[PDB]
């Protein structure tokens, strides 16, 4: 009942029809439709998706701690300052 | 021990006359090679390893260092890293790197 063309278009630019599907590849994936459709193409019982969510939000944190981290440890990989001790 | 290697020493300096008297030949004059020549003679042994053939030499080259005991009789250490367990290692390490602070400060052959 919207309007046509209006969702989900992008318009190709100098007809290079592989960037422009790219780009509406990428905008959907980062909405997230790919991942609504792939999913929904069976049922997941609803114990099986609030699982799947905790998991994926405890993946989520622990691999935003351990990338701070790491960022954070970084800066003493610099050559040894007291080399010979 | 420091006095058993002294007396080592008077030993092997009495052994050294003796060998001298024995071969004739003048004592204060008598040299370590001149020793070993002597010996040589004086005890063939046909063994194929120099080390399994006898040796009659100063204390200093016979004995193992054995890294000298490190405390005196008063029992201190004599080298201030030595409780280390590396103590010439570490004493050259430490040389090394005040003489990089010291050039620092300043500014197809071997291997």
């Amino acid at each position: 009942k919207h309007l046509k063309f209006i969702a989900r278009t992008v318009m190709v630019q100098e007809g290079n029809v592989e960037s422009a599907y790219r780009t509406l590849n990428r905008i959907l994936t980062m909405d997230g439709l790919i991942e609504d459709i792939k999913h929904r193409r069976y049922y997941e019982k609803p114990c099986r998706r609030r699982q799947r969510e905790s998991y994926e939000r405890c993946r989520r944190i622990y691999n935003m701690e351990m990338a701070r981290k790491i960022n954070f440890l970084m800066r003493k990989n610099r050559a040894d300052p007291w080399q010979g001790c | 021990t420091e006095d058993f290697i002294k007396k080592q020493i008077e030993e092997f300096n009495i052994g050294k006359r003796h060998l001298a008297n024995m071969m004739g030949e003048d004592p204060e004059t008598f040299t370590q090679e001149d020793i070993d020549r002597a010996i040589a003679y004086l005890f063939p042994s046909g063994l194929f390893e120099k080390r399994a053939r006898p040796v009659m030499k100063h204390p200093e080259q016979i004995f193992p260092r054995q890294r000298a005991i490190q405390w005196g009789e008063d029992g201190r250490p004599f080298h201030y890293l030595f409780y280390t367990g590396k103590q010439s290692y570490y004493s050259l390490m430490h040389d090394v790197y005040g003489m990089l602070l010291n050039l620092e400060k300043h500014q197809i052959g071997s291997r």
